[PDB]
């Protein structure tokens, strides 16, 4: 059983996964 | 400018809706873009090769996360043979109380997907046991995906970009990739094996706390640094190991009994650690090759120019292939996509005929998921390579730096081929549908033992050859007292044939005159494809009826309807019409696969032996027979869990449908019209007060066809995969 | 021509002096391969030194749980011997405000690092400037010398702190 | 400011992002949201009116209905969606409508953001219905949630009971 | 208490997120020098 | 750079295709090729004389000797192109 | 806006600049041939790409040659 706790936690990784990939993406932006 | 193709000028200033497309369709083809230099190219592939790596490890930990959060893993290590495995849960609004309930399967009491990729076994095998392990291994690719982002916009950088010198570092990279990408994954995916995989088969629990101080080996680098290496290779897991389990099992890590695990039916985790640490030690050897910086070492310049046949056999040999293949990256694509579809269609042949994961060659729908996946992807791997060829011949081939070439002989003797090509192309179809309609009419006017069936001899003599011993030829492995089957006798030859000659497994299936003439099939599609994006290929520079093709580029529409007529006639229209060869040919291989499975499975290969021979019979026991289950999933008296196969069938079906559409009705009719909507739109009251900013025109005749194309490929496979997944389910045999 | 810390060896091209520290030891030549990319030295030597500055907080980190005592305050059942066994039985609601104070402290240093920026100074954080004013270069170049110096003895430090209290029980000549 | 001005500039042009107006609004709904945090509390210790017992079937809110992980949604969470959707509705009708009685969500056809600064926004001589004090209420408001959030997920109590601790006796 | 997760994420996500997407790339399109 | 390597216009190869064996002469290179090849070849039939066992009979100096065969291809090989050199 | 160029293997024959329907082409002075004209485009922005000259030219493997290229609302033959 995965705890509510550790979804928050990979919720928060793929958040600041999701800015670099923003900040990718306008350093080769358009 | 501000305009959305700020890479296009000539995009930018069409005032017409096809900007957005071409914007679109021409947003990756970074050699033809405004003011790019070779450098700023590499650079921006550098970044997006960074971008897609990240891509790739954020789906495989979404998949770890959904497993481990909405899964039954737990419930499906305790009991593998009974227990479907779940994808994920269903979230749908649209839903009804009773496909609430149908979709509710499992141990779970939520509405699910069953998974059937088969990532549930491939997990257990490697030591995963609790849903704690996905987890971690989910956050620890999204760490890596983070960081593999973080890098791909740090080497866009102005102090971190890499110069021209360094891409172009052949000797180097091979030499890095050889030996570190390689050689030494393959030598931590061994150490991995034997610390936590083999030890997790025979009933341990080694994990990141214990591992450092829990040894593999009962002796640990003793046997290793003394030279008695055959040590590790004693007692190994009896045949009543039960996977998971400590009963029957050994303390050996490195063997190669050979053969299939008796319970999983899958082959020995011992041999697959060993294969791999052989392997790695190959790979770094191989990869101390070239010269690097150590005096030591080849130039690959030199291989290539040196190897030319004495007396003009191959022409100037392979003079100035070092200077093509360096300068052109549509080359090194296409020798990457080409080596790639030969090397994933291998594990489609390898992953059913060898099952390495624990508990497969049993559930039967992952089983043929995987191999019809993999065979797809494997043909459009294979369609690419041909299409950045035939680029390379147009925009990155110098006819005087291959002066004499082994590549330009190809363009001097190119008719031959092609004509050559067509005619094996023409023998193969002419007498495989010949040999397919005489066996149709002999079944169907009552006399079907007037077939004419030939017994695939060569490939029997072949499985004979390997050790299979009913065919009756008694040659080599098939035969003792031999050479071949004495050296090899005290290795690996007694598991291999007790693996070969039960009736059991995937391992040379027994083959008869319908496997005969399937196979002559798939050689006329592969011979067809070929002859399509040869064609396409060496005629991309020009020929009879356009000598001046490569002015006009890669993919343009055609040259007008005069001398003759020139529709489809660029490379980029032999690549559209290669691709419905391809999904032709990768769908009989399917089909063929899939049918010999089914009736295999059940226990019925008779069924198979005596209806392959003809094409009615196909019809009505494969396609006729094996839709009841999936066609019913949904009806006038209710649902079950098919429904969503059911509707995706037709769903396919309609796709596949509407690309006929754009495939066969062409521009003119279309623009005609439009230009009738533009006027009833500008000349009706209230609605003329909106006005559109760009002009509405008809589909381009170059992306009309790339949209049926698209089209009949998503149709196809979204026809094919329900029908290949939900048969399968339905008979659960 | 030849280095002057491997005598048998060419001199690194890329370290031709006017640097702290410079005495021409890059048997692999990483710092051939970063200038022929088009870049420089800064930020290979920013790593350096906050990766030696963090070795010598660490090497006092070490030791001192062990031979002076742990915090007044409670929760401190921690492992006194054995950090890298003690790193695991940290509450959780003091990581928090460790995490998030480095968080803060290493995103500014980001926005410092990463900038563009010509006049920094590599190392010049503006964290330490209570003593180096009033100072010619040559003091400002051996106390950056000594900083050097400590970071390389510091990360060699930590690596056999490390190394030996994972497979022997602890430090030999201080420890049990 | 001028780094997300020049990195976003269709964004920051309408006022959006890390601007005055946007902290000023965000403000404003955490202080309303403290009185529907407020209000909830009350909800629950008075028992007004919703239970969060029984459950929502099928037959009258369609796949509205069972939805997370096969588990009912209860009449409390419905009533108090159903307000939310209503405060929502009346937020779309005033960001969309007549720009009467009021600062705009975005900002207008070329003017500029406002800019009572920050800091510490002195309270003495700025008493009353004055942007700088109401400024302050917000961002205090604000960080009020923030904390609340936080001791909530440290403490692994109810975030509408862990308010509870620091009021004693109070509505529930 | 994560039975809540589908019922948020899915609904954001699958139809806020690609909505303002659309509105955006079309403005982006529309914009001109 | 690198060398010119090409011979396409002569009937053998320049000595500089054999690298750091450039300037080997033609009669070590034979006799070290026929060496190497029976070496190899009694090294490899020492695994078909004797059957190769797991573990127990593997014997490594016959696996190092197996890589002769075909060392001893590329030696006469390098013997006819250093005999049309006049090496 | 298409390019058209006519090479020097031209006859002077007029049959490409009867067959424009645009005004794209005309017929210049010249020496290279026994007609002494060569087909000219001075008039490219109007070319819509339909290659009806291309149709009409007799030399093997036509002398006036259109490439497409860039489209605007007179290449595309836009009424609206
Ligand atoms: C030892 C050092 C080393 C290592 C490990 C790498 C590693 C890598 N480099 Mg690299 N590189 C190096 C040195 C090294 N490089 C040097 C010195 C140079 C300069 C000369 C370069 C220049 C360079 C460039 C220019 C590029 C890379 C790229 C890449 C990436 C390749 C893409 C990928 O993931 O393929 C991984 C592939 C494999 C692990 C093997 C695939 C082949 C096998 C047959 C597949 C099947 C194996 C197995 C059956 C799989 C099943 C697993 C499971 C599902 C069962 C990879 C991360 C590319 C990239 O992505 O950039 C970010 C790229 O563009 N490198
Ligand atoms: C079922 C549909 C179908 C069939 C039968 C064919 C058949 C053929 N295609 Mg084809 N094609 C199709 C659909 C089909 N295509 C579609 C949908 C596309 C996408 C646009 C293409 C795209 C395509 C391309 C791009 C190419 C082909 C080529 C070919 C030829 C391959 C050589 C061959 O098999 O000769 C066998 C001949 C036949 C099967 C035709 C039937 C002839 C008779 C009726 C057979 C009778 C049997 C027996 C001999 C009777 C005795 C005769 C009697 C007088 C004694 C062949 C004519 C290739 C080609 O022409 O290369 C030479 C080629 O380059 N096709
Ligand atoms: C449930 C809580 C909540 C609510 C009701 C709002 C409501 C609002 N936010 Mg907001 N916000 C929140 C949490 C919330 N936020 C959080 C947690 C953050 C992260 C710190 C932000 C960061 C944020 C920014 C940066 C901006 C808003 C803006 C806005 C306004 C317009 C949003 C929009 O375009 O719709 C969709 C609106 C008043 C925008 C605004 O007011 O611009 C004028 C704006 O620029 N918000
Ligand atoms: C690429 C991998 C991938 C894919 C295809 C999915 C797919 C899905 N997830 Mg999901 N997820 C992933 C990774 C992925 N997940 C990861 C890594 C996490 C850990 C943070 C989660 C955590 C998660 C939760 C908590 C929930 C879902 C849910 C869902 C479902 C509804 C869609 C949704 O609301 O997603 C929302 C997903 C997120 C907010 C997390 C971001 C997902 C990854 C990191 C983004 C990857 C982007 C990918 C590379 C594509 C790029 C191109 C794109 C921009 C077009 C859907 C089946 C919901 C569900 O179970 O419904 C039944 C749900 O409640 N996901
Ligand atoms: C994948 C994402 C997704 C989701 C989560 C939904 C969700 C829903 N759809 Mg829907 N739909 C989708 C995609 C989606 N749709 C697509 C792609 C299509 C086209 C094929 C449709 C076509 C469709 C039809 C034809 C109908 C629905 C209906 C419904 C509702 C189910 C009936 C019910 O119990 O509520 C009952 C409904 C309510 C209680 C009203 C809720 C109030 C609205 C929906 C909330 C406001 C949302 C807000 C405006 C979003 C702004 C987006 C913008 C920023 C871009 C539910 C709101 C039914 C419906 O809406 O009932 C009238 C319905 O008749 N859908
Ligand atoms: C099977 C193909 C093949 C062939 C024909 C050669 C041939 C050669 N190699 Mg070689 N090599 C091979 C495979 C091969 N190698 C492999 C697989 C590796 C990886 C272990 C190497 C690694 C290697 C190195 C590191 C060096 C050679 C060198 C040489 C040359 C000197 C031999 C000599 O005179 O010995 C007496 C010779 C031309 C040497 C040379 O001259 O470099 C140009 C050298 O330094 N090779
Ligand atoms: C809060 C401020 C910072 C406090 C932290 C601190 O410390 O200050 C930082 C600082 C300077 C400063 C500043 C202040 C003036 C202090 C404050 C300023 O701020 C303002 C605004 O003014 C900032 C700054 C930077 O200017 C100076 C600190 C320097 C420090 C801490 C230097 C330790 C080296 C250790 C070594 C070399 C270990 C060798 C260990 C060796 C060589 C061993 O062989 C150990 C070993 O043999 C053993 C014993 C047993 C064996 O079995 C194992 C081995 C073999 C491994
Ligand atoms: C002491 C011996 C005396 C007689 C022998 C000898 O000296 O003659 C030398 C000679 C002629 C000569 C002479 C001159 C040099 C011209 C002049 C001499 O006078 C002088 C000194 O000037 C006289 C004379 C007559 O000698 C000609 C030599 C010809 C020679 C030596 C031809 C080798 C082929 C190798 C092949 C095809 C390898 C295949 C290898 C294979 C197929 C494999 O590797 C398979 C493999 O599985 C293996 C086995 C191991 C695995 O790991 C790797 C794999 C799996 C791939
Ligand atoms: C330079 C060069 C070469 C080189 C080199 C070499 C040798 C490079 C080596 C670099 C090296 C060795 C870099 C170490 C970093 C380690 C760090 C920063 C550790 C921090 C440690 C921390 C932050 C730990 C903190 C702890 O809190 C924890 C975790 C638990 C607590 O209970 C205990 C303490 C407080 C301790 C070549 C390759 C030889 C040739 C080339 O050509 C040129
Ligand atoms: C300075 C700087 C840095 C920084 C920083 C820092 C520390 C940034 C911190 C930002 C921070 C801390 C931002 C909090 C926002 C809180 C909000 C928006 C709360 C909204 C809450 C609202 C709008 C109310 C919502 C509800 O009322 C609703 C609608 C209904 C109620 O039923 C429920 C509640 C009451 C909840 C770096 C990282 C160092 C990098 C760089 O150097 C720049
Ligand atoms: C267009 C083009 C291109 C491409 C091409 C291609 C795509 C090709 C392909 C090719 C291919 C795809 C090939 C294949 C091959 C294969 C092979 C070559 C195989 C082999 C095999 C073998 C050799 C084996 C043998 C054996 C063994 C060992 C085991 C046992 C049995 C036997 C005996 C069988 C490029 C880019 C280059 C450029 C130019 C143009
Ligand atoms: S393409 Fe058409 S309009 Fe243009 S010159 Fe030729 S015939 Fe005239």
């Amino acid at each position: 059983m995965i705890t509510d706790s550790q979804i928050f936690f990979a919720l928060c990784i793929a958040l600041t996964a999701a800015v670099l990939a923003i900040g990718l993406g306008r350093q080769l932006y358009v | 400018a501000t305009k959305f193709p700020k890479f296009s000028q000539a995009l930018a200033q069409d005032p017409a809706t096809r900007r957005i497309w071409y914007g679109i369709a021409t947003a990756h083809d970074l050699e033809s873009h405004d003011g790019m230099t070779e450098e700023n190219l590499y650079q921006k592939i550098f970044a997006s090769h960074f971008g897609h790596l990240a891509i790739i490890f954020l789906w495989t930990s979404g998949n770890l996360f959904h497993v481990a959060w909405q899964g039954n893993f737990q419930q499906w290590v305790l009991n593998p043979l009974k227990v479907k495995p779940i994808a994920h849960a269903i979230w749908d609004p649209h839903f009804g109380q009773s496909a609430i309930k149908a979709f509710t399967r499992g141990g779970v009491s939520y509405p699910v997907n069953i998974a059937t990729s088969g990532v549930y076994h491939w997990w257990y095998t490697v030591g995963m046991r609790t849903n704690e392990d996905l987890y971690f291994g989910a956050l620890g690719l999204l760490v890596l995906s983070t960081t593999l982002l973080f890098a791909g916009w740090l080497h866009l950088q102005p102090k971190f970009r890499p110069g021209i010198a360094w891409f172009k570092n052949n000797e180097s990279r091979l030499n890095h990739h050889l030996s570190g990408l390689f050689g030494v994954s393959s030598l931590a995916w061994s150490g991995h094996l034997i610390h936590v995989a083999i030890p997790e088969s025979r009933g341990q629990h080694i994990r990141w706390n214990n591992f450092t101080s829990t040894l593999p080996h009962p002796e640990g680098l003793t046997p290793f640094f003394t030279g008695n290496w055959g040590l590790y290779a004693e007692n190994p897991d009896t045949a009543q190991h039960i996977f998971g389990t400590s009963e029957g099992a050994g303390t050996a890590i490195l063997t190669f009994l050979g053969g299939f695990h008796p319970q999983t039916q899958s082959m020995w985790l011992t041999d697959i650690a060993h294969h791999h640490l052989a392997i790695a030690v190959v790979f770094i050897f191989a990869g101390h090759m070239y010269r690097t910086n150590w005096g030591i070492g080849h130039s690959m310049k030199e291989i290539l120019d040196a190897h030319v046949p004495p007396k003009g056999r191959l022409g100037a040999g392979h003079r100035g292939l070092f200077e093509t293949i360096t300068d052109s990256l549509h080359m090194q694509l296409g020798l990457a996509l080409a080596s790639l579809g030969v090397a994933t269609s291998l594990v489609a042949q390898h992953m059913y005929a060898l099952p390495s994961y624990a508990f497969m060659a049993k559930d039967y729908v992952t089983q043929a998921a995987l191999y019809t996946h993999h065979q797809y992807i494997a043909g459009f791997l294979m369609v690419g390579a041909f299409a950045h060829g035939a680029i390379f011949f147009v925009r990155d081939y110098d006819p005087e730096v291959n002066k004499d070439n082994v590549l330009a002989r190809m363009l001097q003797h190119k008719e031959a081929i092609i004509s050559h090509l067509s005619w094996v192309s023409l023998f193969l179809g002419f007498h495989t549908l010949g040999l397919y309609i005489h066996n149709d009419v002999c079944v169907a006017f009552g006399t079907p033992e007037k077939q004419i069936l030939f017994e695939p001899v060569f490939a029997q003599f072949i499985q004979a050859a390997s050790g299979k011993a009913l065919y009756g030829f008694d040659v080599l492995l098939s035969s003792s007292t031999s050479a071949a089957s004495v050296a090899s006798s005290k290795i690996w030859l007694p598991g291999w044939m007790e693996a070969i000659n039960s009736g059991k497994n995937s391992l040379f299936l027994t083959i008869g005159p319908g496997d005969f003439l399937v196979h002559h099939a798939i050689a006329l599609g592969l011979h067809t494809t070929t002859l399509i994006l040869v064609k396409g290929a060496l005629d991309a520079r020009g020929s009879k009826l356009m000598p001046d093709k490569k002015d006009f580029g890669y993919s343009f529409p055609c040259d007008g309807p005069g001398r003759g007529g020139t529709c489809d006639i660029s490379a980029w229209d032999a690549f559209y019409l290669a691709m419905f060869w391809m999904l032709n040919t990768i769908s009989w291989v399917t089909f063929y696969w899939h049918w010999k499975h089914l009736t295999v499975w059940g226990g019925n290969a008779a069924a198979f032996n005596e209806s392959s021979t003809y094409i009615m019979g196909w019809l009505r026991d494969y396609l006729w027979l094996n839709s009841s289950p999936l066609i019913n999933g949904y009806n006038a008296f209710g649902m079950n869990a098919q429904a969503v196969w059911a509707w995706m069938f037709l769903f396919g079906h309609l796709i596949w449908a509407t690309g006929f559409m754009f495939l066969i009705s062409w521009r003119g009719y279309w623009q005609e019209l439009i230009e009738t909507l533009v006027w009833a739109h500008e000349r009706t009251p209230i609605a003329n007060l909106v006005k559109w900013r760009d002009k509405p025109v008809a589909l381009s005749i170059v992306q009309a066809r790339l949209v049926g194309l698209a089209h009949f490929t998503v149709g196809f496979i979204f026809t094919f995969a329900p029908f290949v997944i939900a048969s399968t389910t339905g008979k659960f045999a | 021509e030849r280095s002057a810390s491997i005598p048998f060896l060419k001199k690194p091209p890329a370290l031709d002096g006017s640097m702290v520290g410079d005495v021409g030891f890059d048997p692999l030549g990483i710092s051939t391969t970063i200038i022929e990319l088009g870049g420089d030295l800064r930020y290979v030597r920013e790593a350096e030194l906050m990766h030696g500055r963090q070795a010598m907080l660490a090497t006092v980190g070490f030791v001192f749980p062990k031979l002076f005592g742990k915090l007044p305050v409670d929760w401190a059942k921690d492992i006194s011997l054995n950090p890298l066994e003690a790193q695991y039985q940290i509450p959780p609601v003091a990581l928090g405000q460790i995490a998030i104070s480095i968080a803060i402290a290493e995103g500014l240093r980001s926005r410092i690092v990463f900038s563009n920026d010509p006049d920094y100074v590599v190392g010049d954080h503006g964290f330490g400037a209570g003593m180096l004013k009033g100072k010619s270069e040559a003091q400002v170049k051996d106390m950056k010398m000594k900083e050097l110096a400590h970071c390389r003895l510091a990360m060699v430090a930590i690596t056999g702190m490390f190394f030996q209290t994972a497979i022997t029980g602890s430090l030999y000549p201080l420890v049990d | 400011m001028s780094q997300f001005a020049a990195d976003y500039p269709w964004l920051a042009k309408y006022g959006f992002g890390p601007t005055v107006k946007a902290e000023r609004w965000n403000g404003r709904h955490a202080m309303f949201g403290w009185l529907a945090i407020l209000g909830t509390g009350v909800a629950k210790s008075h028992g007004w009116l919703p239970s969060g017992d029984v459950a929502l079937t099928y037959n009258e809110w369609g796949g509205l209905a069972q939805q997370g992980f096969n588990t009912y949604i209860t009449n409390e969470r419905a009533i108090i969606m159903i307000a939310h959707v209503h405060a929502l509705a009346v937020s779309a009708a005033a960001a969309f409508g007549p720009q009467v009685l009021g600062d705009s969500l975005t900002l207008l056809d070329g003017e500029k953001d406002e800019d009572p600064y920050g800091l510490f926004v002195p309270l003495k001589g700025t008493f009353g219905l004055t942007p700088a004090a109401e400024m302050a209420n917000g961002r205090m408001a604000m960080m009020g949630i923030i904390a609340v959030v936080l001791t909530s997920a440290i403490s692994g109590k109810d975030i509408l009971e862990v308010v509870d601790i620091g009021t004693g006796g109070n509505l529930l | 208490s994560a039975s809540f997760l589908p019922s948020i994420l899915t609904p954001v996500v699958t139809l806020v997120f690609p909505g303002l997407m659309f509105a955006l790339f079309f403005v982006l399109i529309e914009q001109e020098e | 750079e690198a060398a010119d390597t090409w011979w396409g216009d002569k009937d053998y190869p320049p000595s500089i295709v054999l690298g750091i064996g450039k300037d080997v002469p033609s009669s070590i290179f034979g006799v070290t090729s026929g060496l190497a090849f029976a070496i190899g070849v009694y090294c490899v039939a020492q695994s078909n004389l004797v059957n190769i066992l797991s573990g127990s009979t593997v014997n490594g100096f016959y696996v190092a000797g197996a890589l002769l065969v075909p060392y001893s291809w590329g030696l006469h090989v390098a013997a006819w192109i250093q005999k049309q050199n006049g090496k | 806006s298409h390019s058209v160029r006519v090479y020097d293997t031209c006859i002077g024959c007029t049959q490409c600049v009867r067959a424009c329907p645009c005004d794209v082409l005309e017929m210049v002075p010249w020496d290279g041939c026994k007609a002494g004209q060569i087909a000219s485009a001075p008039r490219a922005e109007d070319c819509i790409g339909c290659k009806r000259c291309e149709t009409a030219c007799p030399t093997d493997f036509l002398s006036v040659r259109v490439y497409l290229g860039s489209e605007t609302t007179r290449s595309l033959g836009l009424t609206y």
